[PDB]
RNA sequence: AGGGCGAAGCCAGAGGAAACUCUGGUGGAGGUCCGUAGCGGUCCUGACGUGCAAAUCGGUCGUCCGACCUGGGUAUAGGGG
RNA sequence: AGUGCGGUAACGCGACCGAUCCCGGAGAAGCCGGCGGGAGCCCCGGGGAGAGUUCUCUUUUCUUUGUGAAGGGCAGGGCGC
RNA sequence: GCCCUUGAAAAUCCGGGGGAGAGGGUGUAAAUCUCGCGCCGGGCCGUACCCAUAUCCGCAGCAGGUCUCCAAGGUGAACAG
């Protein structure tokens, strides 16, 4: 499951929430891996999604709605878009 | 007090009969008769619910008299559409378009297998 | 004596239906080459309120392919459509939800709305707000599809007659009570005048059959045939059986 | 005439009990006493906090 | 029960139309003036706009619900059958 | 009505076909300069009152000067 | 007009192991109450009763955000509306 | 070469070619509550000009004390930019 | 906030998408949903006064009826008296 994974990642790892701040993360090439929660808006995750190409970077569909992706970074707000920079110690990328 | 009176034979108070209070020079007050309200257009996209930016929101039968910098903006779909529906217009419309060349092109494979 | 209320609802007047504010009739989108060949893709730009109907309804635009121009229509909105949705219809339509495709299609136990009666008449039976018919069975030669209606019916229909796929929105209206009579006012009010209501018991011998009296009575049987003159077709008309 | 009582129903005076007709919420209405007091210590708290008296959690 | 024991919405009603119809009215009374949950961006923004059509503020999705509630149950029972029909007749 | 900034600016719309009447009020620490025209009244300030002495001669050619009291 | 009652929602504090409950606020619901204009028309079986009036007057009354009142336009005509 | 230019952008600048065609907007929206800003009026403290009172008291009490539209500037509101 | 109430049409006016066309050939052109200025025109009918305890309708200068706007000080919850 990604859910844990993540909660290693969040604790230890880099990272960063949100649309405005992971499309400047991708576009810097440090993002190593794009979440999306399932909700997002379709034009944003296929904008996501080409940037991500561009950038040869890995983008992992979440299985939840952005309430349960925010719930799944331990944030009691709620995140659709997150980039992961440096994972700490986890193998949410492979 | 000086009370007042209408000044035009529509005595009822209505859409068309609204005024307002005036001090002239000859030192009484006065109504004068006031112009209706003009709205901005709403934009073109239709979800965004605020209206748009840069244009008079003037009574429409005056914007004949305006200037046409007055009634618009220097953008694509300028004084018709919202700039956040434009830029999203203008990646959707790009990003779709790039993938029916994807689909072309994975169609022009399985042609080519076949 | 006189021409009872009932009577005077047929000669219009008064009695036509209030229409001034409703935003259209709520068709279905008429048949052509690409509905009936292929599918046509449309986009519900919005949901809508019609006075005096329960169901909601959908603006959904979409291209005239002839002349380059929008073309848009009012569909009953089925239940769980939105905005920036796209509707797709015609034969080769995908049997999902608000999706109108020929009743021949789609597979037996498959719920519909706004079903047309006769092909090609846009949209007919099953439409009210909360009801939907359910296609029963197709029998390929004849053409014809058996279809089961909410008033429990079970007609038969020709299998090219096109429906919306789904239940009609707004369900489960009248399980609110009213209590206000002023609340009964506003309904019928943005519909036509059909009102309170006064029991032709109540009235004077002239204007009802039931009419006159020392007690309010009804005096004769409230069953009647339906070999009636209009004037005394009144009470419980052709009534088979009568009691709770 | 008006003038010198008005002066005497300021010091405080033709204002007891058997001088009211109106309800006390009509005569002073609770909601506009309510509001005075919200937007003053309001204006306290966020005039304590924007000279840094206050922090953020407090404030809050 | 705060200010009261067993009426909450319906006490705006005050003695009238009879204990039955009031407790009737107040599971939809409640219902219809719930503010749900915007499934497209999912802020708690789904509200009645009139009947039967429901309105996300921060999203601006009309969305085609039920009369007192977002979603009837027969809408979500109908949704998975024709869900599963599809799948049936495509494979 | 229209102010004016500049004495050049009133000398030019002085100088026009369409003016005429170029009334001239003594305000006490102002000297106005009103120069009719077809569709405006055009005004200048002139705050000082040798300067606004001067102007009063430069005017062109035998128009109104009609200066007001 | 102006008042009264103070429904949902919201805040704090206190208790509760939880469920949740109390206390103080805020909030301003309603074919809600009083009560003006308005609309009406209970009683005095008052006045008047060759009147002011071919139905009026006085006090007293009902209602006063709603099946409210109301101008103009428009529809329905005689065994018909 | 030349169917204007400025701003990261919201957008700006006095003008800035253009048909049938298409899309959109404005015209174009219920009632009720609360709160806020702007005026008219009222109020208060004084300046003046004229009044009335003055047996005693009263720096008195009373009146009056202005700037149209249209432009330009600037507050002051608002913004789901 | 309320609605099993969701609360006008059209004339007219603008914006945008498109890009069929047009412009002159190195001092000028076509172009100004023209910017600033300049010139000429705007016909037809209504326009007195009353608008109500005496200009209206109730046979009358009839205690009846008849749609609106403006709306000072004091007392007072108050457009109550
Ligand atoms: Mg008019
Ligand atoms: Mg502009
Ligand atoms: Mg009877
Ligand atoms: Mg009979
Ligand atoms: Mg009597
Ligand atoms: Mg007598
Ligand atoms: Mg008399
Ligand atoms: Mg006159
Ligand atoms: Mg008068
Ligand atoms: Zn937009």
């Amino acid at each position: 499951s990604i859910n844990s994974r993540l909660q290693l990642v969040m604790k230890s790892g880099k990272y960063v929430l949100g649309y405005k701040q992971t499309l400047k993360m991708i576009r810097q090439g440090k993002a190593k891996l794009v979440i999306l929660a399932n909700n997002c808006p379709a034009l944003r995750k296929s904008e996501i999604e080409y940037y991500a190409m561009l950038a040869k970077t890995g983008v992992h569909h979440y299985s939840g709605n952005n309430i349960e992706l925010g719930t799944a970074c331990g944030k009691y707000y709620r995140v659709c878009t997150l980039a992961i920079i440096d994972p700490g110690d986890s193998d949410i990328i492979r | 007090v000086q009370r007042l009176t209408y000044r035009r034979r529509l005595s009822y108070n209505t859409a068309s009969n609204k005024t307002r209070l005036s001090r002239t020079p000859g030192n009484r007050i006065v109504y004068l008769y006031t112009k209706k309200v003009g709205k901005a257009p709403k934009s073109a996209c239709g979800v965004c619910p605020g209206r748009l930016r840069g244009v008079r929101a003037v009574r429409p039968k005056v914007l004949m008299r305006l200037s046409k910098t007055k009634k618009h903006v220097s953008r694509a779909y300028g004084g018709s559409m919202c700039a956040k529906c434009v830029r999203d217009r203008i990646k959707r419309a790009f990003l779709i378009e790039e993938q029916k060349i994807v689909v072309k092109v994975l169609k022009a494979q399985a042609q080519s297998q076949k | 004596g006189r021409v009872i209320r009932g009577q005077r609802k047929g000669a219009g007047s008064v009695f036509r239906a209030h229409v001034k504010h409703r935003k259209g009739a709520a068709r279905l989108r008429a048949v052509d080459f690409a509905e009936r060949h292929g599918y046509i893709k449309g986009i519900v730009k919005d949901i809508i309120h019609d006075p005096g109907r329960g169901a909601p309804l959908a603006k959904v635009v979409f291209r005239d392919p002839y002349r380059f121009k929008k073309r848009t229509e009012l569909f009953i909105a089925a239940e769980g459509i939105h905005t920036g949705q796209f509707v797709y219809c015609g034969k080769k339509a995908q049997l999902n939800i608000g999706n109108v495709l020929p009743v021949g299609t789609m597979p037996e136990g498959t719920i519909v709305c706004c079903l047309e009666e006769k092909p090609g008449d846009r949209g007919k039976l099953a439409r009210a707000s909360g009801n939907y018919a359910t296609v029963i069975s197709h029998n390929p030669e004849t053409k014809k599809t058996r279809v089961k209606l909410p008033s429990g019916s079970k007609k038969v229909i020709s299998s090219a007659n096109r429906a919306v796929v789904g239940v009609v929105a707004g369900g489960g209206r009248i399980d609110k009570p009213i209590l206000k009579a002023g609340r009964a006012y506003h309904k019928y009010k943005a519909k036509r005048n059909c009102w309170p209501r006064v029991r032709g018991v109540a009235m004077n011998p002239v204007e009802h059959p039931f009419g006159g009296g020392n007690h309010q009575h009804i005096g004769k049987p409230s069953t009647i045939r339906r070999d009636a003159p209009a004037g005394r077709k009144v009470g419980l008309i052709a009534a088979r059986r009568t009691g709770r | 005439r008006c003038r010198k009582n008005t002066l005497a129903r300021r010091k405080g005076r033709h204002m007891g009990i058997g001088k009211r007709k109106g309800t006390a919420n009509a005569r002073m209405p609770e909601k506009v006493t309510w509001m005075r007091r919200m937007r003053i210590l309001r204006r306290l708290l966020r005039r304590y906090r924007e000279s840094k008296k206050i922090d953020r959690h407090m404030y809050h | 029960a705060k200010r009261t024991k067993k009426v909450g919405i319906v006490g705006k009603y005050g003695t009238r139309y009879g204990a039955s119809l009031r407790k009737m009215v107040k599971k939809i009374e409640i219902s219809q003036h719930a503010k749900y949950t915007c499934s497209f961006c999912g802020k708690t923004k789904m509200k009645r706009r009139a009947v039967g059509i429901w309105h996300c503020g921060s999203c601006m999705k009309t969305v085609a619900g039920g009369a007192w509630t977002y979603n009837t149950t027969s809408a979500v029972t109908v949704k998975s059958a024709i869900r599963r029909l599809k799948e049936l007749k495509d494979q | 009505p229209r102010k004016i900034e500049e004495i050049k600016d009133f000398l030019l719309t002085a100088r026009r076909k369409d003016a005429k009447s170029v009334k001239i009020k003594k305000n006490k620490d102002n000297v106005k300069f009103k120069v009719r025209c077809s569709r405006y009244l055009y005004t200048l300030v002139i705050t000082d009152k040798e300067k606004a002495e001067k102007l009063k001669q430069s005017l062109p050619p035998g128009l109104a000067v009609k200066e007001l009291k």
